[PDB]
RNA sequence: CUGCCGAUAAGGUCUUCAAAA
RNA sequence: GGUGCAUGGUUGUCGUCAGCUCGUGUCGUGAGAUGUUGGGUUAAGUCCCGCAACGAGCGCAACCCUUAUCGUUAGUUACA
RNA sequence: GGCGAAGGCGAAAACUUAGGCCAUUACUGACGCUUAGGCUUGAAAGUGUGGGGAGCAAAUAGGAUUAGAUACCCUAGUAGUCCACACCGUAAACGAUAGAUACUAGCUGUCGGGGCGAUCCCCUCGGUAGUGAAGUUAACACAUUAAGUAUCUCGCCUGG
RNA sequence: AUUGGGCGUAAAGCAAGCGCAGGCGGAUUGAAAAGUCUGGUGUUAAAGGCAGCUGCUUAACAGUUGUAUGCAUUGGAAAC
C-alpha cells in the first residue's frame, strides 16, 4: 500500500526544517518561498558532479545565508576560486541584488551514508546504460562496508528499457519504518533514460537517535573535519 | 579387567526388550532364542564391544578430541549425564537435540557465542538494568542456558558422540552418520547395527544398567584426562549400585492399548 | 581449477493469493577434469545468487571417479527413474561421443574416449542420475581380485 | 433439518540474461 | 493535443487486516515441504511451551502528539 | 468370518452330489504347466410359451415445486420383480493385479487339521487380514497372498 | 523393442472354468548323432564392399592384389 514520506513523517520532532525563517506578510511568504526552491533546485540539477548531499537556507529581513554540504569540493570551489564566482553570480539573479548574501560550502564527512548522492550515483549508473543488478549491488556493499545499518533501495521503471515496468528492492538488514526515535535519511530520483523514466527511491538507516531534541546537531558530518569557507 | 562377567549379569545389563519389538538384523548379538521372554545377550560380545568402545574412547580423550555427551530420554539419564559433566569436562545436550545441532553448527554457534556475551555483561553489571529489563535479561540467561548450557564450551564440531539410545535419537546418530563423525550408542534389540558404529550390546531401560555402562564410558575419559576412575577397574565393593525410586525388577514393555488404528473407515 | 558449466536453468513458479512466485533453478556440474565431479541444483528469487548456492551444494558432495586409460572400463547401464543412459568403451581417439547433459559430465569428470546412448527420459537431471549412477557401480579390475582371489588382473 | 437457488461474448501481456565483479 | 495498456511521482482498496518472505540446515528424483503448522494467551505471526528445525527482516507493539490528577517555574494583556 | 474357478451361496429337514486341508513305513513311476480352435458355466435387465401375483415399481395419470419440470417430493399405477421349460451371454463380471513353479527380514491378529491335555495359551502344516525393511515404482504405493529376484505358456496394447 | 518395450492407478489380463493339437518340462544309465561345435574339399559368376598400390597436374574416377556370406559333402567331438 502506499505509505507516508519517511523524511515528512520525521519533521519537527526528530529532524529539522531545511529552511527557517519568518516572513513579513503573506504575500512575502510566498516569494520567499518559492525563491529557495530555485535555489535547492540550482545546486542539485547542474553542478551534480559535486555530490552535493543537502543545501540549507537561512533568511532574516535582508539577508540571505546558504550552507551547502558537498562530498567533493573542488569542483564548486574550481580552478583558483573560479567556478565560485559564477555560482554567486546565479545566487543574485534569483533573489536580488538588493539583499546580502553569506553562502557557505561547508565540506561534509562520512558520504556514503546519505541517500542523496547515493540516489544521484544510482541515477548516473542507469542513465549510463549500466546493468541494474550489478549496478545496485556494488552500490550496496560499499554503503554497507562505510559502516552503516541496512539500506533499502527500491528502483522502481521501464527496466532495462522494457515495455512493461517492474520494480527491484533489496533490503539488507533492520530498516524500522514504523519506529520515530530511528534516523532514517530519505531522498528520491529521477534517472532520465532513453526508453523513459526511472525511479530510485534510498532508505538508510543511521542508528538511533537517543537525546531528545529537534536536532539542532549535526548528521553524519562530524566524523571527519567539517569546514573550508567563501563566508564573510 | 575392565569389569566382571557376573557383574554384568546382576546388574541386568544381559536382558533386551520383549521380542515383539526387535529389529531381526540385531540377530548377531542375541544368542539363539529360548524361554526368555525379555531377549538375552552374550556376555562376551557385550565385554568385547565394550572393551572396543572404550579403547577408541580413550584415544581420543587422550589425544585432545572433543566428546559429546547426548541424553534426552527419562529424568534419570538427564541427571546422570550432568553428574558425568561435573567428573568430566565433556559437553552435553540433555534438553532436547535441536535439529541441525551438528551440520548447520554455525548458526548453533552464533546462538552459544550470544549467551556467553549475554553471560559476562550480566557479570559485569550496571545500575541500568533496573528491575524490569534485569528480570528480561536473566530470564533469557535461563532460557539460553537450559538449552546451552553444555554445548557453550565447545567452539568445534565435536570428534566423538556417545548416544544413550539411538533409537531415541534417530536425529543425533543422523547427523553424526551424514557428518561422517563416530557415534557409539548402548542399542538394546531395537535398533538398525548400521547407523551405529562402535555397538555396545546393553540394556537401556534399567536404571541401573544405563548408569553402570554410562560411568564406564566416562571412566575411560576420566583416566585418559588423568583423573581417578569411578567404576572401571575396580572390586566388588566399589561398583556396588543401587535401584531408584519412584521381588526383581522388571523391564517388561506394556502399554500397548496406546497404539490403536490410525484414525480412518468413511 | 574445478570449473563449472550449467547444464540447465529452468523457470519454476507457485502460486500465491494474487500473482506468481517465480523463482531461478540451476544446474550446475563442478569438475577438476582428475576424477572429481559433482553436481548441484539451486532455486533463488535471482539468478547469481541461485548460482552461488548450486555451486556450494556441488561442492559439498563430490564423488570420486577412477579412468581407465582414459575411459570407461566396462559397459554399464545406469539407470534412474525411467532414464536409462549406456556407456561404452571406446578406443583411444574417438573423443567424447556424447552429447548435452550426459557429455558435460564425462568431460567435468577426466574421461575421453566414451560412447554413449541416452535410451530413456531427456530431463537433465534424471540423466545426470543415471550417468553417476552407472559410473559410481563401476567395477575395477583390482577390486575383483582381492574379491576372487586372482592375480591382479593377470589371466 | 432438509423451500427455491439458472447463467456469465473472442484473442491476448509480464521475465529480460549471467557472461561477472 | 493522443496514449495512466510505455512510465516516474501521488492515491483508493482488501486493511491497521495480521499477515509476506529470506539466510543456513534437513526431507523429497521434482514442483515443493520445514520453520510460519500442535497446545495455551491476546487486537495481533503478541508471547510462552512443544517441535528438523536454528535465526533474521518488513509488518504488530512501544518510542511521537493530544485529553484526564498532581508537583515545580512564571504572574501580564490572564486571575484579582 | 467360512465355502466355490468365477457369477454366487445365510429359516429347518431329507435325498443326490462337487471340491478342498492335515498325516501317510502304501501304490503307480513324469502320467506335469499353459492353451489358438472347441465345449461348459456365467449378476441384473430383456425375450417366447403356460402358471402366479401380497409388497414394490420402469412406462402412464393426477397433485405440488418451478421462469419452464416430460425430473428430485407425494397419491395412485401396467409390464416386471416369483415358479417350470426354452433363449439372450453382456456389467466398475474389480484385487481395475492370467495361470504354474522356486527363493527373499520380521511383528500382530483370526480360521481349520494335527501334537499336548481344563479353557487360555505353546509348536507344526495351510487359508484369510493388518503393519513393515531390503527390493520395485513416474509417484501413489506393492512388499512371502508381490506390483521383488527369475523361467515356461496364453491373451492383449502401439497418440486423441 | 530376436538383439531392444509394456499390461493396479497412463493404451493393454479374455467373466470364469474343462480342455485336444502346439510350446515348455523331474533325476540317473546306454546307444545313435537330428540340432550344437570343429577340420578337409567343392561352390557361392564378374562389377560393387573394405584395405594397400598404380595412373591420370592431385582428386572424382579407372585399373590392380587382397578381402567375406551361405549351401552341400566328408572326417571327428558328446557337455545341453
Ligand atoms: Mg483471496
Ligand atoms: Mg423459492
Ligand atoms: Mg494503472
Ligand atoms: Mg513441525
Ligand atoms: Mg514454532
Ligand atoms: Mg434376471
Ligand atoms: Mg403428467
Ligand atoms: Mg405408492
Ligand atoms: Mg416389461
Ligand atoms: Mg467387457
Ligand atoms: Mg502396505
Ligand atoms: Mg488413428
Ligand atoms: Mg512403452
Ligand atoms: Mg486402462
Ligand atoms: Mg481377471
Ligand atoms: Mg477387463
Ligand atoms: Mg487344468
Ligand atoms: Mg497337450
Ligand atoms: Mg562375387
Ligand atoms: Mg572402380
Amino acid at each position: 500500500g502506499q505509505k507516508v514520506n519517511s523524511n515528512g513523517l520525521r519533521f519537527g520532532i526528530n529532524k529539522n526544517w531545511i529552511s527557517r525563517w519568518t516572513a513579513n506578510s503573506h504575500a512575502q511568504t510566498a516569494k520567499w518561498l518559492i525563491e529557495d526552491e530555485k535555489i535547492r533546485n540550482l545546486f542539485f540539477v547542474n553542478y551534480r558532479n559535486a555530490q552535493v548531499s543537502n543545501v540549507e537556507i537561512e533568511r532574516t529581513q535582508a539577508t540571505v545565508d546558504v550552507f551547502v554540504y558537498a562530498a567533493q569540493p573542488a569542483f564548486l570551489i574550481g580552478s583558483e576560486n573560479k567556478n565560485i564566482q559564477k555560482i554567486t553570480k546565479q545566487i543574485k539573479q534569483i533573489i536580488g541584488r538588493t539583499t546580502n548574501l553569506d553562502l557557505t560550502i561547508n565540506e561534509i564527512g562520512s558520504p556514503m551514508l546519505s541517500a542523496r548522492i547515493i540516489a544521484r550515483d544510482l541515477a548516473n549508473a542507469i542513465e549510463a546504460r549500466v546493468p541494474l543488478r550489478t549496478a545496485m549491488r556494488q552500490s550496496l556493499i560499499k554503503v554497507l562496508k562505510a559502516g552503516a545499518n541496512g539500506i533499502k533501495v527500491l528502483v522502481s521503471g521501464r527496466l532495462n528499457g522494457a515495455e512493461i515496468a517492474r520494480d527491484k528492492m533489496y533490503i539488507e538488514g533492520n530498516m524500522p519504518l514504523s519506529t520515530l526515535r530511528a534516523d532514517i535519511d530519505y531522498a528520491l530520483e529521477k534517472a532520465q533514460t532513453t526508453y523513459g523514466v526511472i525511479g530510485v527511491k534510498v532508505w538508510i538507516n543511521r542508528g538511533m537517535i537517543y537525546t531528545k531534541g529537534l536536532n539542532r546537531t549535526p548528521a553524519h558530518i562530524l566524523h571527519p573535519q567539517k569546514k573550508q569557507p567563501n563566508r564573510q | 579387567e575392565l569389569v566382571s562377567l557376573a557383574k554384568l549379569g546382576e546388574m541386568r545389563t544381559h536382558v533386551g526388550m520383549v521380542k515383539r519389538y526387535w529389529n531381526p538384523k540385531m540377530g548377531f548379538f542375541i544368542e539363539p532364542e529360548r524361554k526368555h521372554n525379555n531377549d538375552h545377550f552374550v556376555l562376551e560380545l557385550q565385554r568385547q564391544s565394550l572393551q572396543t568402545a572404550y579403547n577408541y574412547v580413550k584415544e581420543v580423550a587422550q589425544n585432545n578430541g572433543q566428546i559429546l555427551f547426548v541424553g534426552t530420554k527419562n529424568d534419570y539419564v538427564k541427571k546422570l549425564v550432568n553428574n558425568i559433566a561435573k567428573r568430566v569436562d565433556v559437553a552435553f545436550i540433555t534438553q532436547r537435540w535441536l535439529g541441525g545441532t551438528l551440520t548447520n553448527f554455525k548458526t548453533l554457534s552464533i546462538s552459544i557465542n550470544k549467551l556467553n556475551k549475554l553471560v559476562e555483561k550480566q557479570a559485569e553489571n550496571a545500575a541500568d538494568l533496573t528491575k524490569k529489563e534485569n528480570l528480561m535479561l536473566s530470564r533469557e540467561i535461563e532460557r539460553l542456558e537450559k538449552f546451552f548450557g553444555g554445548v557453550k564450551s565447545l567452539k568445534r564440531l565435536p570428534n566423538l558422540l556417545i548416544v544413550d539410545d539411538p533409537v531415541y535419537e534417530k536425529n543425533a546418530v543422523a547427523e553424526a552418520n551424514i557428518l561422517r563423525i563416530p557415534v557409539v550408542a548402548l542399542c538394546n534389540t531395537n535398533t538398525n547395527p548400521e547407523l551405529v558404529d562402535f555397538i555396545i550390546p546393553a540394556n537401556n531401560h534399567q536404571p541401573q544398567s544405563t548408569c553402570l555402562l554410562m560411568n564406564l564410558l566416562a571412566d575411560a575419559v576420566a583416566e585418559a584426562k588423568a583423573m581417578p576412575t569411578m567404576f572401571a577397574y575396580k572390586p566388588d565393593e566399589e561398583i556396588q549400585i543401587e535401584i531408584p525410586q519412584k521381588k526383581q525388577i522388571t523391564s517388561q514393555r506394556l502399554n500397548i492399548t496406546r497404539n490403536p488404528e490410525v484414525l480412518t473407515r468413511e | 581449477e574445478f570449473e563449472e558449466r550449467i547444464v540447465k536453468l529452468k523457470r519454476i513458479s507457485k502460486t500465491t493469493k494474487g500473482g506468481r512466485n517465480m523463482r531461478f533453478s540451476v544446474l550446475v556440474v563442478v569438475g577438476n577434469r582428475k576424477g572429481k565431479i559433482g553436481y548441484g541444483i539451486a532455486k533463488a528469487l535471482e539468478v547469481p545468487n541461485a548460482i552461488k548456492k548450486a555451486i556450494k551444494a556441488a561442492h559439498n558432495s563430490l564423488h570420486t571417479i577412477e579412468i581407465h586409460k582414459g575411459s570407461i572400463y566396462h559397459e554399464v547401464i545406469g539407470r534412474s527413474g525411467a532414464s536409462r543412459v549406456l556407456l561404452k568403451p571406446a578406443p583411444q581417439g574417438t573423443g567424447i561421443i556424447a552429447g548435452g547433459a550426459i557429455r558435460a559430465i564425462i568431460e567435468l569428470a577426466g574421461y575421453s574416449d566414451i560412447y554413449t546412448k541416452n535410451l530413456g527420459r531427456n530431463t537433465p537431471i534424471n540423466m545426470i542420475h543415471a550417468t553417476m549412477d552407472g559410473i559410481l557401480k563401476q567395477l575395477s579390475p583390482r577390486r575383483v581380485a582381492i574379491l576372487r582371489n586372482k592375480n591382479l588382473n593377470e589371466l
